[PDB]
C-alpha cells in the first residue's frame, strides 16, 4: 500500500500565453526535498521542444506526435510561424522537473502583436528577459540551443540577462548545445577554437559554464588528451536526425544521435542540486518560491529602468 | 580582388563605362566557405575568390567587366573569420576594458556600413538561418539618425566632383535597393511560400517601426512593391569538399541566383532606375547611372574621411553602460548612508555588491574606498 501519487502522459502549461501564473500542477507535487531543475533558451527553431522531450521521457524511435513538448509542423515551417508559447511544465518518475519556454524576440509573436507602452518592439525584447531571470533564479540548469555557431548576439542578451534578476549570491550552471552540427564540427582544430571563443566571450559573465559536462571524458573523441584545450567550457554537440563491400554505409563523420542523445541525457541527470535560497525546499515550497518570483519580476524596478532607455 | 585603399589609389581600359555597384554584407558562420565569396564566384561564373586562401574590419572590391557590374564585400565581427583573431589576440595581448574593445569594433563597423548605404545602388545581406535576427530593426533605427547629424560633412566634400545635382544633395547616386538571402541549414513548391511569408513579415515589422515608408526620399533604403526580394539557398554538396570526395570514391569502387539578381539590375543598367512610393500620392526618386572614374572620385573623397569622431561617439553597449552606471551611483547612497574601521567597511562593501553591480563597479566602488577610508 506504498503505490506512487501518479503518471504524467502530457506536459502542462505553467505560466499563460500572456504572461499569467497557472496554478495547475500542485496535483503532481510531493513533500519530498532533494528536487533539480532544467529550464531552456533559444530562437525559433533551434530544437528546445524536441531536446527536452528526448530527455524526460522521449525516445528517437518514437514519433513527433507523443512528445510531452509539443514540436513544430509542416504547415508551421512554411509559415515562418513558432508553436511553444509561455512555459511548458513536466515532471519524470525520477523527480526531475523540466522547464521548455518559447523563442526569445521571436518574428512571429511580433508580428502577432501587430494585429492587436511605446513600441511593440521593446516589449518583445522585454519578456525575453523577464524569463530569462526567472529561469536564472529557479533553475539548477540552463541549456542554451542554437542552429549555428557564433551569433554573438545571445551573449550579450545573457550578459544583459544577469543584471535585471530579482536578486553569497546565486548563479546557475550554463550549458552551451550546439544543434544540428556537421562533421566539420567534429573536429578537434574547431573544437578548441569554440572553447577558446566561449571563454574569451564570457569572462566576466559570473555564471558556471565551465568545469562541469567534458563532452572529452566521455568517449566523443577517444585518442584526445585534456592537454590539447587551454579551458573546457561546458558545451556539447548534438547532429542532425537520420557482398557485404557493397553495403557498407557512407561516412558521416560523427556518431549516431542516439549515443549522443543518451549521454547529454545522462550527464544532465547527474547536474549538481544546490540550495536556491536560505532554506531546504521541497517539490511544494519551490513552486510557491517560483511563483512569487514571478509576481516580483512583473512589478520590479530594474526592467523599467531599462525600458525607458528605449 | 583587391582592397579598397589599395584600388582607389590607382583604368584607361574602363575609365568609362556604366555600371551597377553591389554591396554585400551580412553575418556568416564559422567555416571554410564563406557565404559571401562563392556568392560572387557563382554569379559570375568563375573562381574570382580561390579555395584555400589593430582593426578588425576590411573591405573588398571586384569589377567585372562581362557584365559592367562592381562588387563591394563588408567584413566585420559579426562574422567569425575576424571573432576568431579578435579573441586569439585578447587571449595574450579587466571588466572596464573589453566593453569599450567591443563597443569601439561595434562603432567602426557602423560607420563602415554608413559608407555603402550612400555609395550603392543594391545591397543585400546574408543569413545562416531562414529565420532573421529581429534586432536589425533597430540598427537601422539608430543609422538614418546618424547619417542625417553628419550629411552636411558629406556633401561637403563631394561638392567639387561630378557626382550631379541629386547626388550632390542626397550624397547617394539613388535610395539603394535591400535584398535578403537565407541559407535552408537542412529545414524543409513550399519554398515560395516560405519566401512570400518571410516578405510579409519584414514588410510589417519595417512598416511599424518606420523603417519604411511611402517617400522613397526620407528612407535608407526601399523593398519593391511586385518583385520578389527574398532568396533562399537550399542545400548543397559542395561545402565540406572532402565530403563530396568520399562520395566520388564511394561511385569508383562499386526562379535562381543570377537570374534573382538580373531582374534588379537590369531596372539600373537600362537608366530606368527603381520607382517605389505608394503613399496614394507618391513623388519621383533621383537617379544616375555614374562611370568608374566618375564614381572613384567621390568615393575616394569619402573613403578618406573630421567631426565624425564626435558625431559617432554619441551613438548597444550604451545603453548597458548606462544602466551600470546609473546602478552604481544610486547604490553609492546606501553604502555613503551605512557606515577597526575595517569592520564598517567591509560591511558597507559587501551592502553595496549586493545591492547592485553591473560593468563599472570598480569605478564606483574605489569611489566609496577612498571616501571611507577619508571620513577616518
Ligand atoms: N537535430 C535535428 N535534426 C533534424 N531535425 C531537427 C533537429 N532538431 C530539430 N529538428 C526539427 O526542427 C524543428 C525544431 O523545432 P521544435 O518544435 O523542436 O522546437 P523549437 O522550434 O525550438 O521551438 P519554438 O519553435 O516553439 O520556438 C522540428 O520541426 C524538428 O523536427
Ligand atoms: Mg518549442
Amino acid at each position: 500500500k506504498l503505490l506512487p501519487p501518479e503518471r504524467m502522459k502530457h506536459s502542462i502549461k505553467l505560466v499563460d500565453d500572456q504572461m499569467n501564473w497557472c496554478d495547475s500542477a500542485i496535483e503532481y507535487l510531493l513533500d519530498q526535498t532533494d528536487v533539480l531543475v532544467v529550464g531552456v533558451l533559444g530562437l525559433q527553431g533551434t530544437g528546445k521542444s524536441m531536446v527536452m522531450s528526448l530527455l524526460s521521457a522521449n525516445t528517437p524511435e518514437e514519433d513527433q506526435r507523443t512528445y510531452v513538448f509539443r514540436a513544430q509542423s509542416a504547415e508551421m515551417k512554411e509559415r515562418g510561424g513558432n508553436q511553444t508559447s509561455g512555459i511548458d511544465f513536466f515532471i519524470t518518475q525520477e523527480r526531475i522537473v523540466f522547464l521548455d519556454t518559447q523563442p526569445i524576440l521571436s518574428p512571429s509573436i511580433l508580428d502577432h502583436l501587430i494585429n492587436n507602452y511605446n513600441l511593440p518592439h521593446t516589449y518583445v525584447e522585454m519578456q525575453s528577459l523577464q524569463i530569462a531571470a526567472f529561469l536564472f533564479t529557479v533553475c539548477h540548469v540552463v541549456i542554451v540551443v542554437q542552429d549555428w555557431f557564433t551569433d554573438l548576439s545571445l551573449y550579450r542578451f545573457l550578459q544583459t540577462a544577469e543584471m535585471v534578476k530579482p536578486s553569497t549570491e546565486y548563479y546557475p550552471h550554463l550549458v552551451f548545445l550546439q544543434n544540428k552540427a556537421r562533421r566539420e564540427d567534429f573536429c578537434p582544430r574547431k573544437l578548441r577554437q569554440m572553447h577558446l571563443m566561449i571563454d574569451q566571450l564570457m569572462a566576466h559573465s559570473h555564471l558556471r559554464y565551465k568545469g562541469t559536462l567534458s563532452m572529452l571524458q566521455c568517449n566523443v573523441f577517444p585518442g584526445l588528451p585534456p592537454d590539447f584545450l587551454d579551458s573546457e567550457v561546458n558545451l556539447f554537440l548534438v547532429p542532425f536526425m537520420d557482398p557485404l563491400f557493397s553495403l557498407l554505409p557512407g561516412y558521416r563523420g560523427h556518431p549516431s544521435f542516439q549515443s549522443l542523445v543518451s549521454k547529454l541525457r545522462s550527464q544532465v541527470m547527474s547536474m549538481a542540486r544546490p540550495q536556491l535560497s536560505h532554506t531546504i525546499l521541497t517539490e511544494k515550497n519551490w513552486f510557491h518560491y517560483a511563483a512569487r518570483i514571478w509576481d516580483g519580476v512583473r512589478k520590479s524596478s530594474a526592467l523599467a529602468e531599462y525600458s525607458r532607455l528605449l | 580582388p583587391v582592397s579598397l585603399r589599395d584600388l582607389l589609389m590607382g583604368e584607361p581600359p574602363w575609365r568609362e563605362d556604366e555600371i551597377c555597384v553591389v554591396g554585400i554584407f551580412g553575418k556568416t558562420a564559422l567555416r571554410l566557405n564563406s557565404e559571401k565569396f562563392s556568392l560572387v564566384n557563382t554569379v559570375c561564373d568563375r573562381q574570382v575568390f580561390p579555395l584555400f586562401r589593430q582593426d578588425y574590419s576590411l573591405l573588398q572590391a571586384y569589377y567585372s567587366q562581362e557584365s559592367k557590374v562592381l562588387y563591394l564585400l563588408l567584413t566585420s565581427i559579426c562574422d567569425n573569420s575576424q571573432l576568431l583573431r579578435a579573441c586569439r589576440a585578447l587571449q595574450s595581448g579587466p571588466h572596464a576594458e573589453a566593453h569599450e574593445f567591443w563597443k569601439h569594433q561595434e562603432k567602426l563597423q557602423c560607420l563602415s556600413l554608413l559608407y555603402l548605404f550612400s555609395v550603392c545602388h543594391i545591397l543585400l545581406l546574408v543569413h545562416p538561418t531562414c529565420s532573421f535576427d529581429i534586432t536589425y530593426d533597430r540598427v537601422f533605427r539608430a543609422l538614418d539618425g546618424l547619417r542625417q547629424k553628419v550629411l552636411p560633412l558629406l556633401k561637403t566634400a563631394i561638392k567639387d566632383c561630378p557626382v550631379g545635382k541629386d547626388w550632390k544633395l542626397n550624397c547617394r547616386p539613388c535610395p539603394p535597393r535591400l535584398l535578403f538571402l537565407f541559407q535552408l541549414n537542412g529545414a524543409l513548391s513550399p519554398k515560395r511560400r516560405l519566401q512570400h511569408a518571410l516578405e510579409d513579415q519584414i514588410y510589417r515589422i519595417f512598416r511599424k517601426s518606420r523603417v519604411l515608408t511611402n517617400q522613397s526620399i526620407n528612407c535608407l533604403f526601399t523593398v519593391p512593391a511586385n518583385q520578389a526580394f527574398v532568396y533562399i539557398v537550399p542545400g548543397s554538396q559542395e561545402e565540406d569538399p572532402v565530403g563530396m570526395l568520399l562520395d566520388q570514391l564511394r561511385s569508383h569502387c562499386t526562379f535562381t541566383l543570377r537570374e534573382f539578381l538580373w531582374q534588379h539590375v537590369e531596372l539600373v543598367l537600362s537608366k530606368k532606375g527603381f520607382d517605389d512610393s505608394v503613399g496614394r500620392n507618391p513623388q519621383p526618386s533621383h537617379f544616375e547611372l555614374p562611370t568608374y572614374q566618375k564614381w572613384i572620385s567621390a568615393a575616394s573623397k569619402l573613403y578618406e574621411v573630421s567631426k565624425i569622431l564626435s558625431s559617432i561617439k554619441v551613438l548597444f553597449l550604451d545603453i548597458d553602460t548606462k544602466f551600470s552606471e546609473n546602478r552604481c551611483q544610486k547604490a553609492l547612497p546606501m553604502a555613503h548612508s551605512a557606515y577597526v574601521h575595517k569592520n564598517q567597511l567591509a560591511q558597507a562593501l559587501r551592502v553595496y555588491s549586493q545591492h547592485a553591480r553591473g560593468p563599472a563597479f570598480h569605478k564606483y566602488a574605489m569611489q566609496l574606498h577612498e571616501d571611507c577610508y577619508k571620513f577616518w
